[PDB]
């Protein structure tokens, strides 16, 4: 029933068959190897960086908006994968994406689990731009809000607006996966480097938006827990960089 | 040289015209494309996805999360309706705005089947049966839980699945007007009636949810493309 | 006698070619309107105009653009080319035909800053040029990015990171359009305006995108005002049995 | 159903379905003012063709004009008579007279 | 170029001519035809049905 | 949002076509503008105006032809002629249709010295007449040196040994051109601006050279002023670890 | 005749045209052309020719050939620096005047790789060595001889070799701007 894996350190347990949902029907991998006459050459991190980083908890309440994640930036300060951000220029990499809520039988609610490429985000004061710690902390969860922002200096977190001016129950052509507490705990999405360029700048641009919004607010008996943890764990696949010597 | 006679319609920009046009820049060599992920070359693969529909669209509901909770409470009377909406996906106010509704708005005719999608939001524990009533494009609404069963309908078992897949066909709905009011229009219904109750153990919440999902299928054919009524810029 | 739609029972025929990316995106969009006179008036409208080439400004185009991340195509650009006299006193006069340049200017190219400016004359920079009373005038215009597609979205910044713009990207760098009359001068003032068609051939898209629900509030932002998710009604449920 | 000549020759049948070859005949002259000394610019003409289902303008101006949808033919004065051409443009089979 | 001349009646609308149209209306899938009954090619099928002579035509 | 430039991957393809000779060399540049008036106000502006075909008058042109010693190529001319009306207190007229005549005069062919001269009948002239509001006229001139190539460097004299005139050689003539307009007079003047555009066709290139640092200062000689080999910093070394 | 229809774009001059043209001087023989030596078909073959670099560059020193000359000079403290410059062959004051610069500034986009080549000019009895380090185009200019060493870096012996050559990859910059 479960099922143990493992890369490098440590390891992480899931069940049998989980539901993984590719990006694109694309799993993420290398360049193919044309890397000739040595005027482009890229790098691999080891190999590898490919281990589980699992990131801080959240709480799922009764009132909460949902939350979101920018990648690769919320992998900034985690092992030698956000000191390979630092010490190269040029960077791809892909992704597999565990998310699970911990929650019991008496608990009920719905979640959805986007993966959104380019998820550019407007501002909450229009003709005011942002700071860029509104849109993505080094490791933390941003989340939505049920009313609208009026902030000054960050974005729009309407969450029935997804904040990037849509609706946001047509947020499904996404790479996604429904989290019903009645039926599921988990959800596994993998994607690969989605870009129009095949290397990009890591601290300058996030390559898609992971988000969880609940669709079925959480609601229990007052008897039982009333915060129902949800644990994003993280694996960089076939990440890749540019050469660093010479000829 | 070649004796050549001018037809009319020589001189004249048709701008619907498929014509040569002169390279302004040659001698320009083009990045060359490389595969990027999830390549579209129809708009019917982005109508093809279940989409989120806003059921609850009441006021002010609409401004929350509010819109595409189907309210499911504790019932005082027998055979109550749960909910109801027409089927024409590009004027009806729950289904236009949907994924569907975006693409299906921007073409004048378009004819195919519809997919709908509930999905109940309740506790593990919670028992109960709905029956989910289809009207055909002539008449009409029903009026009683008794007159839905005597029609096409499917009885959904809370207890035994959690989701609930109905196609429904006959949907082509052709206007001449660019932006309708109102427009009368002959679409079937679907409406969910309680079969019995929603039967719940102690220490476990009496209300609960249904999302809905809407989608087409791999026949479906549009025709006549126009500019959409969303944009009054 | 107006207005019903109806069911109308179809023949299994199944037609899907109006839905390719090829016949929604490639169709004959006005895009600018570039307004220029034979004199100067004013430091609005004067001897020439410009536009940089942008796909973010018709709006009813923007958004059958943005419907996917990353778009690629040619350019078909079209000019169709008006004058009219000022509201002089007396217009008796016997003018020569007028001839206009449209000047394309490629991304790292020299721009004009005035009239007589050196960069009418750049040999790198395809001009065109058109008499009045002729068929109108049409460039050709390739794929231009240094990328590998034209991005509608771009969740990044453009400088040290973390700083400078949000959104603004330079690979999407089309280049810039400015528009004359050949001619010195006129007995009496002509003013001129200049319609411009852009027709994307051979699309290509990838990733597709939510359309847009909110209005569109700035040319280079993706802003907007928070808006309900659909319209309203007064009842979740049916009546009139 | 506007020429009678035409409505008849149709009229003799029930269901007709045909495409339509649709061109222009356009000639310009000035009213009666006191003067008439000018210079003028050639006049271009702009025929619009909405389709069933396509915004139609409502004055001068109008954004109805500018739709890429609505096929426009633009001619200056002097020149070919422009052409256009209608397929069969009914949701039915047939045109019913 | 194709080295070419204008013959007389270059720039002319003769309606008895016979050239290609530009198809102000490409990309639209035309509704296919069916079967309907009683289908004619030719107005002599109309004068070969017999039809009553009003030979008694006096006033009133 | 400006300006950045970055490294920015680029898979592996390597263009060259657009580093060809034939590439570099052949863009159509303007040479040349001519200024003539349908009526004589000066000497200056007359009835008619002359060039002498040389490739050293336009700097931007003639830095890329100068970067080879000996140049082999087929001119593509082509005449952007418009006209106007000189600033008269009336201009009501009915004039009929300009025609222009610019003529080539091939070298050891008679030029013209004023209006109603007789070279502008010579059938060994090949004139060009053009009139007003249709497509621009095009000549095209084929490799017209004595030699087997054109040289944009000539180390030597062109007189009795060591006499003459420095750095000149009749080893690059390619020929006059000449304008005028063909009609006899207008009710009122009417000025007329030709600008002439070159297009090197089939361009064959030897012994290349140096690219020129400093500028232009006469166009039949190579003098200059002297001037820094490159621009100047302040240290030799790096700061900032 | 032929019915014929005149496209939008007819009686125009686009200047990036590639039609055929009616020939002013037929009936004339062209010379015809000689084995000329050095002929030249791409302007690659230019920039592929070592051009001496103007590493020098500071004032007065430009209007000379001391430009040309990187000094070495006795040095009292260790590991100091000799010289440095930006490895962007078209914006950097150093390169841009150089035989690859020139080719470099006519185009907006290029990519490549760059081949610097240091040559010794001293006596034949003179030994040392030097510290030749190369940084990525991420970051950044070093402080030391030891940041110098840990990281892309080549030992030049002067006793043992005269010249030292090293090719160095990631050279494409692109601008969209004229000046």
């Amino acid at each position: 029933r479960v099922r143990s894996i493992t890369l490098g350190n440590s390891t992480i347990t899931t069940q049998e068959c989980a539901n993984v949902v590719v990006g694109y029907g694309v799993w993420p991998t290398y360049l193919s190897d044309h890397e000739a006459t040595a005027v482009d050459q890229p790098t691999q991190p080891d190999v590898a960086t490919c281990r589980f980083y699992t990131l801080e908890s959240v709480k799922w309440e009764s009132s909460s908006a949902g939350w979101w994640w920018k990648f690769p930036e919320a992998l900034s300060d985690m092992g030698l994968f956000g000191q390979n951000m630092q010490y190269h220029y040029l960077g791809r990499t892909g992704y597999t994406i565990h998310v699970q809520c911990n929650a019991s039988k008496f608990h009920q609610g719905c979640l959805l689990v986007v993966c959104v490429p380019e998820a550019e985000m407007g501002a909450a004061t229009t003709d005011h731009a942002f700071n860029h710690t509104k849109l993505s902390n080094i490791g933390q969860a941003m989340e939505f809000s049920a009313k609208k922002s009026t902030d000054q200096t960050g974005p729009q977190t309407a969450v029935h607006n997804a904040g990037m001016g849509v609706a946001v129950g047509n947020l499904t052509i996404f790479p996604h996966q429904w989290i019903n507490l009645r039926t599921n705990n988990s959800a596994t999405i993998v994607m690969p480097y989605i870009n129009s360029v095949p290397m990009d700048n890591m601290y300058r641009h996030y390559n898609f938006t992971l988000m969880v919004i609940p669709f079925a607010k959480l609601e229990h008996s007052p008897q039982a827990s009333t915060y129902v943890p949800i644990t994003v764990t993280v694996a960089p696949m076939c990440a890749e960089y540019n050469g660093l010597r010479l000829a | 040289g070649l004796p050549t006679m001018n037809t009319p319609g020589s001189t004249q920009f048709l701008t619907s015209d498929d014509f040569q046009s002169p390279s302004a820049m040659p001698q320009f060599d083009v990045t060359p494309e490389i595969q990027i992920p999830g390549q579209v070359r129809n708009l019917m693969e982005i109508a093809e996805v279940d989409s989120v529909v806003p059921v609850n669209n009441t006021e002010g509901h609409v401004n929350s999360m509010e819109a595409y909770r189907i309210p499911v409470r504790p019932q005082t009377s027998s055979g109550e309706q749960v909910f109801g909406f027409q089927l024409q996906p590009g004027h009806d106010s729950v289904l236009k705005h949907t994924l569907l509704g975006e693409i299906l708005n921007y073409y004048a005719n378009w004819s195919g089947s519809m997919k709908l999608t509930f999905m109940y939001c309740g506790a593990a524990m919670a028992t109960g049966k709905f029956l989910i009533a289809y009207s055909p494009p002539g008449a009409g609404v029903p009026g009683s839980r008794r007159d839905a069963m005597l029609g096409t309908h499917v009885i959904w078992d809370v207890g035994l699945q959690s989701s609930c897949v109905l196609c429904v066909p006959w949907i082509s709905q052709t206007n001449y007007r660019y932006v309708t009011s109102d427009a009368y229009t002959d679409a079937g219904y679907i409406t969910c009636w309680y079969q019995t109750s929603i039967v719940t153990p102690p220490d476990i919440p009496t209300t609960s949810t249904i999302l809905c999902f809407v989608s087409a299928c791999n026949d479906f054919s549009v025709r006549l493309l126009r500019d959409t009524p969303f944009i009054t810029q | 006698p107006s207005d019903t739609m109806q069911t109308r029972h179809v023949i299994n025929y199944h037609t899907r070619s109006e839905s390719s990316i090829e016949n929604f995106m490639g169709r004959a969009a006005c895009v600018y309107i570039a307004q220029y006179a034979t004199e100067k008036v004013n430091d609005e409208l004067d001897r020439y105009t410009n536009w940089e080439i942008t796909t973010r400004q018709v709006a009813q185009l923007r958004r059958k653009l943005e419907m996917f991340t990353y778009m690629r195509f040619d350019l078909e650009i079209t000019f169709v080319i008006t004058s009219s006299q000022r509201t002089s006193t007396t217009y008796a006069s016997d003018s020569p035909p007028l001839t206009h340049q449209v000047m394309y200017v490629p991304p790292g190219g020299p721009i004009p800053k005035s009239y007589e400016d050196f960069a009418w004359q750049t040999s790198t920079n395809p001009s065109v040029f058109w008499t009045e009373g002729n068929a109108p005038p049409r460039m050709s215009i390739p794929f231009m990015s240094v990328g590998n597609a034209y991005c509608n979205f771009y969740d990044g910044w453009s400088h040290f990171s973390q700083s400078g713009v949000y959104g603004y990207t330079t690979l999407n760098n089309m280049g810039h359009l400015y528009f004359r009359h050949v001619n010195k001068s006129t007995a009496y003032p002509v003013n001129s305006v200049a319609r411009v068609y852009f027709k994307p051939k051979h699309v290509k898209a990838w990733v597709p995108r939510a359309p847009r629900l909110c209005p569109y509030l700035k040319a280079r932002n993706v802003n907007f005002n928070v808006q309900g998710v659909t319209e309203s009604r007064n009842k979740i449920t049916l009546d009139r049995s």
